[PDB]
């Protein structure tokens, strides 16, 4: 069963990011202590040291982004995982399809099926020359071109 | 053992479930990323440079997920659809058969020959009647005189 360890080692995934969101919030606490640092010495009249500030800060923030980096690492391993777990589960889901189809496949097949087309195009082969056979019999009998040509004269003096 | 009918229901119900975990793990990642787009806004706010790019990258790998996990839960559906034509074709299948089988039973009493002579004695009998009619009014009537 892979679906409780993929959820086992989920529930780990992020408990780590917390672990690394943390690291990186302690990081910009520091920023906002050492930026107003920057502040004062700006004020202080000599701006020269706000260079070497500003030296920490920029690895501050390259550390922060190092960081994001991993979490971010992190998180697409994890939805990889989830990925692949709706691949297996897919794969299964069709598996049984395949059997269901098996199941219904194995009641009827080719020969039985070839049997009724052939046995029904015989009986209606068979039932239409009757019926056309009738048709032309019973039409010759009373007119076509003279009992057609009152039809519409009948219809006339309706409407 | 199993009839083939509930084979195919619990396969119905089997595959909408797995339609349903699909929904529920496409519904984790918008919420993820949702997530990351009020990180990205916020911040977006102060600069910083670089790790915004990190952020959108994870942005883009949150939809590249839900695409797939749409495209599986798509194909479910396809294999739903075929298995739920299946029985419409057995269906068919029986219902032809039978068909058939009563045509069948049904015009073996009548064949050709004998319409055929049912037919003729028709014909000859309706000769027999028409010759009675026009040579009737034929004598009669050329027995009148003067018009």
């Amino acid at each position: 069963p892979p679906k409780e360890l993929v959820n086992e080692w989920s529930l780990k995934i992020r408990k780590e990011m917390r672990v690394v969101d943390r690291q990186i919030r302690d990081i910009q606490r520091e920023e906002e202590k050492v930026k107003r640092s920057v502040k004062d010495a700006a004020k202080k009249g000599q701006k020269d040291v706000c260079i070497v500030l500003a030296k920490e800060m920029i690895r501050s923030r390259k550390a922060v982004s190092k960081l994001y980096a991993s979490k971010a690492h992190m998180n697409s391993v994890l939805m990889g995982m989830k990925n692949q777990l709706a691949v297996l589960r897919v794969a299964g889901s069709l598996q049984k399809s395949t059997e269901v189809m098996k199941a219904m496949q194995s009641l009827v097949k080719i020969p039985e099926i070839q049997a009724t087309m052939r046995e029904l195009s015989k009986e209606m082969m068979k039932a239409g020359i009757i019926e056309e056979m009738l048709e032309d019999t019973f039409e010759s009998m009373d007119d076509q071109e003279e009992m057609e040509e009152e039809a519409e004269m009948e219809i006339d003096r309706i409407l | 053992r199993k009839t083939p009918e509930e084979l195919l229901r619990q396969n119905q119900r089997a595959l909408n479930r797995a339609m349903r975990e699909l929904d529920r793990e496409r519904q984790k990642l918008e919420t993820q990323e949702k997530k990351i787009i009020a990180d990205i806004k916020k911040m977006a706010k102060q600069g910083q440079m670089d790790a915004v790019r990190i952020m959108a990258k994870d942005l883009v790998r949150t939809r590249r997920y839900v695409r797939k996990f749409v495209l599986m839960r798509a194909n479910i559906q396809a294999v739903s659809l075929k298995i739920q034509t299946l029985k419409s074709n057995n269906s068919m299948a029986q219902a032809m058969k039978g068909v058939t089988k009563a045509m069948g039973t049904m015009n073996r009493q009548l064949k050709l020959p004998q319409i055929q002579k049912i037919m003729m004695e028709f014909e000859r009998q309706a000769e027999i009647m028409d010759m009675k009619e026009e040579m009737m009014n034929d004598a009669i009537d050329d027995a009148m005189g003067d018009e």
